[PDB]
Order: structure tokens, then C-alpha cells, then sequence
């Protein structure tokens, strides 16, 4: 199961698991995924989380421990993994759906995700991410700024 | 959903982790020391003036020959002291597509002043980030004025808090090389303590003839091209060879070799080599091969992945150095890494030799449209590179705006003052209404200063700080309503941005003792060192007969530390001296 | 077996087909005309001397200032008339790894003579293969003396029957550039009618400073480097721009552009442009941009697959031209294809633009060991390229040998004479034994000539042909036994190879009328043209008052044709004139 | 059968067929292959040619016409074809088996294959083929000289 992975990737995957498993009991609960969705500004609630916690579990119980999390993400990384997560991140960043992340959506994300940035800091981040000088972050610039730093 | 939501959330959180790791460290580089030093300045003066009695003794202690051109010269007056308005005027003049030729006399004046100023500089310019807490490094431009304008718009104009480093190759392969060179010289003259210029391989008369820069000069100035080229020759001769960042990072254009030594380079006379490929040999003596080889290697070398050092066959000049050569160079010179520029990269930057070598390129579309992107490096106090990529356009160059930006150091001292002055805001307003019974919001400078001094006894030169604590104030009365708004709303205090009030804060604390601290900071480590203090004492006691006694130096060195950690920050030293002088002048 | 044997047999037979297609055409280019012209020379004299009576009227009609160098000069005397022995002496002197420095006075003499001879040459040198029936074209050398020696060993020394074409870039990026340049100038001086030199982009003082050729000259000659460079400057100034092969193939170094015109190039004064990148402007007048652009384009252009013409961004000089530009150039100048050299190829040659552009490179290991191979082009009378690849080595350079080889034209005339003289071999031997009753095998020159003239009445200058028909003969007696062996064994006749007897055959037939035929052959087509004859008559009747009548020209032009096909071959014209003069002097 | 080929290759394959079919009757006989083997300096005789003319025939009769020749060579070119013919040609050129074709073997080939070249012509061909200056034609030089011109 976990033999396909190595300690180098497990070092980051344990942090990824603990991102949801905040209470420290060793297994992700429904409230733990709900608070992550709320922190990311996502809508889904019990009606979806109850089915999710069992469908992406591959075990048959209403919680997700570290081996179960590792199993599904291992099935993911064995297949093609790179594009879809980036597209989903760009979609959730791009609230308006116009394909260009403006200052307002980025500010809404940062204040919802946990920061309290001022207007000047958001403008500086936009102007640093805006490679082509358009004034809005497109898909290529978003990918570059996410994979950089 | 399933995979999509979880993977997006974890990826966003991973980006967030790095963002926070950068941001908290950036703010911690200032705030935790600034709060302690402000507490020292406000309270420790009481302990300081007790020992002030014993320490009174030493602690306070040729010509114009140009000709008129044709009907294409525009009027743009330039005077010997270069200021900001000259910079904006030159930027506006060069930005025009038609009618962008300034008078030859101003070009000659700028070139002569640049050569005269560069003559006094040493071979290697030392750069320290004690005050700025940041530094910017730019790569090759090759006459791309659009790239320079984009960089200036993105990162702001050069200033004491925003130093700029250029790694050569300002000319050749560009339609506006002369404008780029003139703008760089003007910025260097306007900000001598914030602009550092390094000589490149393309800064050569032979290189100019090879790439047609002299033809561009002749086309721009058909009458005075010879004189302009002669003046440019002196600037090329007097360009510095390189710079060192905090005695840890070396910035060179080409690179180094196995026999390259910085000790020999620091002794090379730059005046002799007007041209590198074809030395003039004006002195009438045979060329020194050993001395010329160092310059040739540091100007024309390029890195290679293969081990060992071999001559650069592809370029025909310089040598290829592998990771072992880089490791030996770093060990011998006790350096961390090296920033260089010379070879073009698709992303404008590239890491080589397990990140011991960093290559930066700033000219976008070097070979064709979309061939490569331009980039520049932003480095913090801990010298971690940060790369920002950009692509220049001819249409958007007219919509750009330039500002000097807001300093990092000033962003903490004002904020902490505003935060800690909130405890007496009600009493301040009450005393203002006592001096202004009609609550009109305007009282005289003396009345206002006396009021807030009585409310909060600090003794600071409040008249100079009036420009910071009361925007829009008049020469007769001070608007204390905005001063109260600063305590009630931090937005008003933060909205100052760029302004002329910076010199008022620079007068306090930041005297020439700022440069004195850098002089006494031999190892360039933060908040000085006790070993540096004793080493300085050991030669300051007997360097000249007017020197003070060793016991006097020991007491003052122990006094320069305010928080008691055994080390003295630059701002801590400035605050200690400021408090000593203030008590001396007030007693 | 099955597949293996059949496939190998068919592949070998396919190679055989091309080999035969080349060989039979090569031998047919000579033998079928040579037999007819020899039959004419031996028999048609009878018809010729009948009309000889009517056609008697017109058918027969500064200074040395060098200084002594250090103890590294070797003794090698060189005189003003350059001959073969000087060539071998220079080759042996330059080949040595240690002690290969000749006296500065000889270098100065060679450079001065080369400049003086190149001054008289036109901008474009016309080359014709009427006599040689072959031509060799070489690419860039870049100071690689080993490649030049390999080419000379493989293809033989230059001669009137083996012309050589060099496409520039003789210096820079090489450890023996000076030796290569001196050898090329010596070969050109020794064989002015067989060596053609074209100027390249690297033949520039700015280029020499960029690539360090001046440093190599200084290292080789520390005392007289300035004078040597000054002399080399004149050679660079006077180098021809290019050559044209039979008015069909143009040979240039860089290429051409959309605005490139040969008519403008043929009028450009080469003396003004000592340096291309940095023109001197000694005359005191502004540079003519239009005239300089042609030279710049033909020196720095490179081909591209993409349509249209754009400036060469990678090199920074010249322009890129596509197939459409090449087609337009060929249509405008009525050319077939173009041979160029400038870019390095892995195989030393490359076809571009559906074979309208041919690139040749001769420097092996240009970037590294095994990076690329060197090649040269062999072209026949029909101008079909043939590429021979080679790799040079430092160890094998001492084992090479050089010879002037055997001419193609001479290989047919002697063979046909030997074949057709077999019918009288028995009578020749009988008459020899009549004049030599002891059968010792040696008779005097007069006796031998009279004997074979009586046996075969031809009236040829047999005394000059003695060197060909009797190898090893003495000044007193002729060995007729070897003459009989020539008729009995063709091996003895063929084993002559290179020899001093060539001038004896060159005296007959091949007078200055060889160059006269090339002058009157305006279209460079084979065996002249009747249209050329009438065009020549139309201006030769009235060009000067001493001109002959038109009816006299018509009769002689009709007489120059011997076989009656309506056309006059070069050798046919030579044979007709030779027979006319022989009968005139014998009657 | 012949649909896999095009007229451009058939133009050379008809010449290749006529190389053996010298009599012009339209089909290769045993004597026709024997005379080609003798011209190439090959040993095989009736004991091998009788089996060859039926095994590489794919029809079942003791002669090879144009379609039958094309069929087997088509089966060959569909598979890997380049290396083996070149190796066989080098082997038959290299009589001594030392891996370097000297002047003597090349002269023997040319006089057996149909030419009457003199010593000087063979020496010139050797020196033109000898790229590396060794004095003998190796495999790479043989391939280059065969594929060139
Ligand atoms: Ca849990
Ligand atoms: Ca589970
Ligand atoms: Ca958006
Ligand atoms: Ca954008
Ligand atoms: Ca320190
Ligand atoms: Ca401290
Ligand atoms: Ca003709
Ligand atoms: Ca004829
Ligand atoms: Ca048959
Ligand atoms: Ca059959
Ligand atoms: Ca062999
Ligand atoms: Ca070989
Ligand atoms: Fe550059
Ligand atoms: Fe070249
Ligand atoms: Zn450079
Ligand atoms: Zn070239």
C-alpha cells in the first residue's frame, strides 16, 4: 500500500494529513474537513462530506486516518496528478470565472484563508505575479507564482 | 469532486506555508528590535543621564567644445546637482518615440560628472543592508529601455532603503543603449549611496564597433559623435569591476577561474585598461599578462557542469569552470554563493552547481519575440533570492508610473509610536481642546509641541517630526485633528507613502554614525560584535595622539548596548548617541 | 543467406552505377574531342596549307625597417620570384613544432608582394575550367594548418590544371593562423593563375582584436608585431570579395540579401574599407551607407528556412535570407547555385534551399575533439559538387607528402599519341637499328628526331617533346629503347607523373592564346559559339584603325573549326594556330 | 502485395530486378543469379541456388519474376532493412576479415566486379575514402563512401 512512496514525499504528506487532522487524534473527522473547506471558502457541508469521508476512505468507516489518506493519494500520484489540482486551485481562486484573478478575489481569498493583508500588500503581490503587465493574474502567471518561491 | 477539492486545498496551504514563513520573518527582522529600542529611547534615558556625568568627555565626540546639432533637440535643462526632478524629466524625455534628443552639452556634463565620480570609487564596492534590509540585483539590459522602465515601475525608484545593483552589459544589441546608459549614470549621480554599477564584457570600444554601438551614436548625434564616444571611453575605463554583499555574496559579470584571486583584483589599476580586448599600452611598457588575465577571466568566464577548468571554446574568450572550481573559490574567499549574469535564460534565472551559482538575465526577447523573459532578484537581510519575472511591451511603456516607495525601517518606527501613543489619546485631545477652546482643530507649532510634550514627556525634536505627525500642516498652525486621527486610525498614518517628510526622520538618529557603524562592523554580522568592539579599541587607543584612554572606550562600548543582550544594533547605537546628545543639549 | 547476399549485391551494383556514370563522363569530357583534334593536327594540315596562301595576312597575327628578433629565428632564404622549392621550404619550416620562426624580413617581403599583387586584381575574380577541367573549393580554416596540410596531401599542390578556391576566414581561433596566412600568400604568389582568395568576415583588425590574433602575433614576434600587423592590414584591405565559376556559380563567404546586387559590388572601391566593422574614414568624408551595406550583407549574411528576410539576431550582424530570396537572387543574376561557407557543419557540408545553396566548412574539430569533420568540394567541367571528408591529426602531419599531381588534359594527349604510334613501332625500331647498328639503344638528338620524323611525318617540335617521349635522356644521346617501350608498354608512359617535362608540352599549343580564347568566350560555354565569333568580329573590325577587314575575320573564324561541327574548342583553336605557324615557319 | 510500395521506389526496384534478369524474359533464372554471384566474386553454386530460387520465391517454382522479387523485398523493407545489407556488403568487400578494406581487396573487387582500374586510381579512391588518415577503409568510412556520391 504505502510501499510505493518514500520518506521524502511522506515528509510533506504527513504535514498535508495534519492539515486536516488538527485535533491530533490520528484520524480526520467530518468537522475537520468542514473547517478546512470553510477556511478555503468552500460551500460543501454534511450532505457531501458524509459521503466523501466514506468514498475517499476505501476502508468503510466515517473517518480517515493516515494510512487511508496515504492510500487514496497514492492511487492519485500513480496516475496523472499534476494538472487537475492546479486547475481546481485556479478555479477556486477565480471566483468570477472570467479566467483572470483580480485584486478583489485574491484579497477575499487571503482574508478568508487566514491573512489580514492591506490593500498595498495585495497590490504588490498582484504586480509581482503580473508578468505580462496586463494587471490581472491569468492561468500561466498563477501557475508560475504558485510553483515559485 | 473528491480528488479536486482536497488536492487544491493542500496545494494552496503549501503555498500559504511558504508565504507565512517569508512574511513573519520579514516583519520580525524589524519589529522585535524596534520595540525594544523605542522602549530604551523612552525610558532608559533615566539610567543614561546618571552615567552621562562621567562620560561627557568622549561619548558626544576639458571644458565645453561641443557644436550645435540639427533640428531635433528638445529643451531639458540639467544642472550639476542631480535631483529627483531631473530623473523624472530625463525619464519623460527618453520615453518619447519622436523628439527624444537632449542637448549635447547636457550629455557631456553627465558623462564628465559620472567619470569624475567613478574615478574615486575603489575596484570593488562594498554593499551593506543594515539600513535598507533589502537589496535588488539586475542583470544585462543591452539597451532595452523598456525592461529598465518595467523594473523601475515594479520595484520603485532607487533610494537609501531600496539599493540597486547592476551587473554590466548596459549597451550593445539595443536601439536605445545611449538612453539606458545616460539614465543609469543619472540615477547613480542622484543616488551615489544607493546605485552600484559593475563593468561588463560589452562595455568595450572594440565590442561597440563589433555590435555597432558607435554607428548608433553617429546616427543619433551626427555632429558630436566623436566627443560623445571619447567621453564614454572614460566612463568605460572607470567602471567598477564588481561588488560584495555583506562580505558573503560576490557579484560578478562573467565569473572566475581556478587562478582567480580577489586580492590581486583589488590591486589592479582600472585606469590602465580603457579597453580589455585591445589594451592601449599608452604608458609605453609591455602588457602585464598576469594582471590582464584576472580581468579577462572575471569578464568572460562561463560555468560548466563538467568537472575541471577548460578554455571557453564556444565564445573564444574566457574559461569554463565546473562545480569543483566554484567550491574551491568559495572556500578560498570564504563566500556563500555568487550572482552572475552573462548567459541568457528562458525564465531569466537559473540555478547551477547545487545552487552555489546564480545567473540573472534582465533583457526580455533577447533573440526573438517570446524567446525569453526578463527577471530580477530581490534579497532580504538574510540574503535569500526572490525572482520576479516580467515581459516588456512598447505600448504599455507610456502608462507606467515611478515612485520612490516607502521604507521598511520607517514602516515599523512610526507604527509602534502610533500604537503606543494610543494610551494618552484622550488626554492629548483634552489638552488640545484646552489650548483650542473652540475645537477648531488648528493650533500653533509651539503650542502643539508643548501640549504633546507635556502630555508625553519624551523631549524629542517634535518640530522636525511635525511633518510626520501632522500631514498638511501650515507654517503658522498645526492640524492636531489629523494627529488624533493617526492614533484613532492607522490608515491615515500608513497612507503617507512617498513624501518629502523622509528627511525629517533622517535628521534624527540616522546621522553619519550610520556609516560609522558600517565602518566598525568588520564582519558585517548583525548588531555588531564584542570582538569587533575590542578590536576597534585596540587601535583606536593608539592610532593617533589625540586618542582617548582605553577605559573610556570600554565604558562607552558597554553603554552603547541598551537592551542588555551584549550586542549593539545600528539603530541601538544611533538611539544611544541621540539620547546622549539630547541630554547634553537640554541640561 | 537469402536476404544478405541479394541485398549486398544490389547495393554494390547501385554504387557501381553511379561510379561508372561519373567515370565514363569524366573520360568523355576529354578523349572524344582529343582524338578528333589530334587527327586534325596530323592530317588536316594538308587542307590547311592550301588556304594558308590567302590567309597569311592576319591569321599568324616603404623599404626595410625591421629589427632583429630573439634567438628563435631559423634560416630560410626567400627571394622575390616565388617558386616550388620556396613552397616546400616554407612547408617544412612551418611543420616543425619547435623552431618554426622565419626571419621578419622575409615575412615583410611576402606581405608586401602579396599586397602589391592583390592591388591589381578586380573586385570579383572570374574563374574558368577550360584548361583544368576541374576546380577545388575550400572553406574556413581559422588557422588550422593541419587541415590545410591534409587537403594539400589529399588533392595535391595547386597548379594550372588543379586550381584552388579559398572562401576566407584564414585567421582567428587557431594557434597557427600566421603560418596559414603566410603559406596561402606564398601559394598565391607562386601560382597567380591557379590560386584565388576571397575575403571573409574574420579578416578584420577588430575581429583580430576580438579573437586575439594580435596577441598571437605579439607572442610570435615581440619586437616587430606592429609592423607585421600594419603589413597584414594592407593584405586585408586588398583581398578580393569573391569569385564566379564559368559565369554560372557564385562563391561568397557570407551570402546575400534582397537588395544585394553584383553590379554595385563590382564598382565598390576595396581600398577604402580597410576595416569593415570600423571603417577608417581617412578621406575625411561621411561614410556611404549604401555602399557599405552591400559588403556587410555579403560578409555577414546566413541562410534560413523561413520565408522572407530578417536581420540576423543571433550573430548581431547580417541578415537571414530564405528560399524566396535565393530564388530571386539567382533569377536576377542568372546564376545556377551558390557556394558559401561560414557556418560549421558536423559533416563539413550541407545542402539548403532544395540544393540552391551549398555550405562548405574545412576546419575540423572547430569546437571540440570529434565535434565536426572537415570537407572540400571537387567540381568537374559540368560543375557537380563532390565532397571528400577528412579528419586532421597532429601526429600524422609529419608523415604527409605533397606533389603537383598529373594533369587531366595531358593524360589524354599522350595516351592517344602512344596508342596511335603503335602501328609504326616495328619500322621505328628498324630505323633506330639502322642508325644504331650495335643496338646499344642510344643515338643523338638530331639523329633520333630525324629518324622518327622520317618514319612518321608530322613536323612537330620533337626536340621539346624529347623530355616526354624519352625519360632519362642525356644532353648528347637519346635512349630510343624507352621510346619503343612507351609504344610496347603504356605503364612506362603513365609512370611519368609529376615532372619538369610539363613546360615542354606547355610551350606547344598552350600559348597566351589560351587566355585569348577565354577572353573571346563571353558566355563561358564549351567550344565557343558562332554568335560569340560574330560579336567579336563586329567590334574587332572597327575598334582600332589597325583592325583587319571583316571578310578576313570571317575566313579565319571559319578556319578555326577543324572537325566541322560549327564550333571551335580551345584546344582546336590552339592546334589550328600551331599548324598555321608551323607551316609558315617551315615553308 | 505490391500496394505497400510506391512508384518512386519501384523505379529503382525495377532496375534492381533487371540486374539479375539480364536475358529479358521477365523472370530470374538460376544461371542469372549465378552470373551475378560470379560477378560479385561469390562462391555459391547450384547446391545453394536451386534451394534459393524456390525459398525466396514464395510461389513454388524454380524461377523468380518481378512480382515474386518485389514480394520478398517488400517483406524485407517492411521489417528492419538498413543494417544487414550494409554489413554483408562490408563483409564481402573485406576478404581478409580484419575489419579494414585495404587497396588489394578493393582492387580485387573492382577487377572482379567489372572495372580495369590502375594502381593510381585505386590509391586515389582509397585516399578519398580514408577520412581519418589511417590508410585503410573501416566500417564507418565504407558506409560513408557507399552512401555518398
Ligand atoms: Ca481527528
Ligand atoms: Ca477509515
Ligand atoms: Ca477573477
Ligand atoms: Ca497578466
Ligand atoms: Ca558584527
Ligand atoms: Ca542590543
Ligand atoms: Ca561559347
Ligand atoms: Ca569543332
Ligand atoms: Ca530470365
Ligand atoms: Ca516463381
Ligand atoms: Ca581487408
Ligand atoms: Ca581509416
Ligand atoms: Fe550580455
Ligand atoms: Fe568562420
Ligand atoms: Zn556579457
Ligand atoms: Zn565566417
Amino acid at each position: 500500500m504505502a510501499d510505493q512512496l518514500t520518506e521524502e514525499q511522506i515528509a510533506e504528506f504527513k504535514e498535508a494529513f495534519s492539515l486536516f487532522d488538527k485535533d491530533g487524534d490520528g484520524t480526520i473527522t467530518t468537522k475537520e474537513l468542514g473547517t478546512v473547506m470553510r477556511s478555503l471558502g468552500q460551500n460543501p457541508t454534511e450532505a457531501e462530506l458524509q459521503d466523501m469521508i466514506n468514498e475517499v476512505d476505501a476502508d468503510g468507516n466515517g473517518t480517515i486516518d493516515f494510512p487511508e489518506f496515504l492510500t487514496m493519494m497514492a492511487r492519485k500520484m500513480k496516475d496523472t496528478d499534476s494538472e487537475e489540482e492546479i486547475r481546481e486551485a485556479f478555479r477556486v481562486f477565480d471566483k468570477d470565472g472570467n479566467g483572470f484573478i483580480s485584486a478583489a478575489e485574491l484579497r477575499h481569498v487571503m482574508t478568508n484563508l487566514g491573512e489580514k493583508l492591506t490593500d498595498e500588500e495585495v497590490d504588490e503581490m498582484i504586480r509581482e505575479a503580473d508578468i505580462d503587465g496586463d494587471g490581472q493574474v491569468n492561468y500561466e502567471e498563477f501557475v508560475t507564482m504558485m510553483t515559485s518561491k | 469532486m473528491d480528488e479536486n477539492a482536497i488536492r487544491a486545498a493542500i496545494f494552496i496551504q503549501k503555498w500559504y506555508r511558504r508565504h507565512q514563513a517569508r512574511r513573519e520573518m520579514q516583519r520580525r527582522c524589524n519589529w522585535q528590535i524596534f520595540q525594544n529600542l523605542e522602549y530604551a529611547s523612552e525610558q532608559d534615558q533615566a539610567e543614561l543621564y546618571k552615567f552621562f556625568n562621567d562620560l561627557i568627555k568622549h561619548m558626544p565626540q576639458d571644458k565645453d567644445d561641443l557644436v550645435e546639432e540639427f533640428g531635433d533637440i528638445v529643451n531639458a535643462k540639467i544642472e550639476l546637482p542631480i535631483r529627483k526632478n531631473h530623473i523624472d524629466l530625463l525619464i519623460d524625455v527618453f520615453r518619447k518615440k519622436r523628439g527624444n534628443r537632449l542637448h549635447p552639452k547636457y550629455v557631456a556634463l553627465i558623462l564628465r560628472e559620472a567619470a569624475k565620480s567613478l574615478k574615486q570609487l575603489p575596484n570593488i564596492s562594498p554593499v551593506s543592508t543594515a539600513v535598507s534590509q533589502q537589496v535588488t540585483v539586475c542583470g544585462d539590459l543591452h539597451g532595452k529601455l523598456d525592461d529598465l522602465l518595467v523594473v523601475l515601475h515594479k520595484n520603485g525608484l532607487p533610494s537609501s532603503s531600496n539599493p540597486y545593483v547592476f551587473n554590466g552589459d548596459f549597451v550593445d544589441r539595443g536601439k536605445r543603449g545611449l538612453e539606458v546608459l545616460l539614465l543609469l549614470l543619472s540615477l547613480y549621480l542622484a543616488f551615489p549611496n544607493a546605485v552600484f554599477l559593475n563593468r561588463g564584457n560589452h562595455e568595450d570600444s572594440v565590442m561597440n564597433a563589433r555590435y555597432g554601438f558607435i554607428r548608433e551614436v553617429e546616427s543619433k548625434y551626427p555632429r558630436n559623435h566623436k566627443r560623445i564616444l571619447a567621453f564614454i571611453d572614460e566612463v568605460y575605463r572607470w567602471l567598477p569591476l564588481g561588488s560584495v554583499l555583506n562580505s558573503r555574496v560576490l557579484i560578478v559579470h562573467g565569473g572566475f577561474s581556478d587562478s582567480t584571486s580577489l586580492d590581486l583584483i583589488k590591486s589592479i589599476d582600472r585606469g590602465k585598461y580603457v579597453s580589455i580586448l585591445r589594451p592601449p599600452l599608452t604608458d609605453g611598457e609591455p602588457l602585464d599578462k598576469t594582471e590582464w588575465q584576472q580581468i579577462f577571466d572575471i569578464m568572460w568566464s562561463d560555468p560548466q557542469a563538467t568537472m575541471g577548468c577548460v578554455p571557453n571554446t564556444l565564445r573564444g574568450a574566457g574559461v569554463w569552470f565546473g562545480p569543483d572550481v566554484t567550491d574551491n573559490f568559495l572556500q578560498r574567499h570564504r563566500l556563500s554563493y555568487v550572482i552572475r549574469s552573462h548567459e541568457c535564460k528562458p525564465n531569466g534565472h537559473e540555478f547551477m552547481h547545487d545552487n552555489k551559482i546564480i545567473t540573472i538575465f534582465s533583457a526580455s526577447n533577447y533573440y526573438a519575440i517570446g524567446s525569453n523573459k526578463g527577471a530580477y532578484i530581490r534579497l532580504n537581510n538574510q540574503l535569500m533570492p526572490h525572482f520576479v519575472q516580467y515581459i516588456s511591451a512598447a505600448s504599455q511603456t507610456k502608462r507606467l508610473s515611478f515612485k520612490q516607495r516607502m521604507g521598511i525601517v520607517e514602516s515599523s518606527a512610526l507604527k509602534e509610536l502610533a500604537v503606543r501613543m494610543r494610551d494618552h489619546r484622550d488626554e492629548l485631545e483634552d489638552e488640545f481642546r484646552k489650548y483650542d477652546p473652540k475645537d477648531s482643530g488648528y493650533i500653533s507649532i509651539s503650542h502643539w509641541c508643548k501640549v504633546m510634550e507635556n502630555v508625553t514627556k519624551l523631549g524629542l525634536p517634535w518640530r522636525l517630526l511635525r511633518d510626520k505627525l501632522a500631514p498638511g500642516t501650515d507654517s503658522q498652525k498645526v492640524n492636531y485633528n489629523r494627529t488624533l486621527d493617526l492614533l484613532d486610525t492607522d490608515v491615515i498614518l500608513e497612507a503617507e507613502a512617498d513624501g518629502m517628510s523622509v528627511m525629517d526622520a533622517l535628521y534624527a538618529n540616522k546621522a553619519s554614525l550610520v556609516a560609522i557603524f558600517n565602518i566598525i562592523d568588520a564582519d558585517n554580522s548583525g548588531e555588531i560584535t564584542l570582538d569587533e568592539f575590542e578590536t576597534a579599541i585596540d587601535l583606536l587607543v593608539a592610532h593617533m595622539p589625540g586618542a582617548y584612554s582605553k577605559a573610556e572606550m570600554l565604558e562607552k562600548c558597554r553603554m552603547m548596548d541598551l537592551n542588555g543582550d551584549g550586542k549593539v544594533d545600528l539603530n541601538e547605537f544611533l538611539e544611544a548617541f541621540r539620547l546622549s546628545d539630547l541630554h547634553r543639549k537640554e541640561q
